[PDB]
């Protein structure tokens, strides 16, 4: 049993630096890299970076460049982020993922997040344009939410679900590859800059949100999602 | 496909 386990929720002064981390088990530590994800209110989901554990090289979004360094200790089999000058905009959930798996590897484990508060006291970026935003509808409904790419992608989309207080889990990976334990009524298609998740029928427990990922192009990327909701 | 040595290799 593969498992990702972050650190406890944080709470902080304004200009603090904060370490939080994500302990792994069950696997090899240095087979994947890991991945930093930030999640802010909608909920919108935010790519910070990635650390490759075997090397320590890593990537970043430009945006989290001066806030965020990634490093692994591989004597703990453990993976940290650290934040610096932090301020009431860095508040969110934090999540720690792997890119792995069955080849071609996506995020396919993911920490439980940790809650960082930051208490006030007493250009060229893959676009990827999710549509409809919102699908009220009925348990039974047969339902597909779109992503549309701002250029080709090849097959390289990934979609999540992330029902409230949970972290994201993998549903379809490379817009069209089933995944180990993912209910059938979920599958993919698409190729170039038209992708689609389809549902066969909404089931009471699918309710949540649903974002789509772009990995072809630094900075990984991810759509604005589409909220899937019970009809009123 | 730049990001193929980083992530899959």
């Amino acid at each position: 049993e593969v498992q990702l386990q972050q650190s406890g929720p944080e709470l902080v002064k304004p200009g603090a630096s904060l370490k939080i981390s994500c302990k792994t088990s069950g696997y090899t530590f240095t087979d994947f890299t890991f991945h930093w994800v930030k999640l802010s209110h909608g909920p919108s989901l935010e790519w910070i970076g990635t650390i490759k554990p075997s090397n320590g090289d890593t990537a970043y979004n430009q945006k989290f460049k001066g806030k965020a360094t990634l490093s692994v200790d591989k004597s703990a089999s453990t993976a940290h982020i650290e934040f610096r000058s932090l301020t009431s905009e860095d508040s969110a959930v934090y999540f720690c993922a792997r890119f792995g798996g069955s080849y071609p590897y996506a995020m396919d484990y993911w920490g439980q997040g940790t809650s960082v508060i930051v208490s006030s006291g007493t250009a060229s970026d893959i676009v990827l344009t999710q549509s409809p935003a919102t699908l009220s509808v009925t348990p039974g409904d047969r339902v597909s939410l779109s992503c549309r790419a701002s250029q080709g992608i090849y097959n390289y989309v990934h979609w999540f679900q992330q029902k409230s207080h949970e972290s994201p889990r993998l549903l379809i990976k490379y817009a069209s590859q089933s995944i180990s334990g993912i209910p059938s009524r979920f599958s993919g298609s698409g190729s170039g800059t038209d992708f689609t998740l389809s549902i066969n029928s909404v089931e009471s427990e699918d309710f949540g949100m649903y974002f789509c990922q772009q990995t072809n192009k630094w900075p990984l990327t991810f759509g604005a999602g589409t909220k899937l909701e019970l009809k009123a | 496909n730049e990001t193929d040595v980083f992530l899959l290799n």
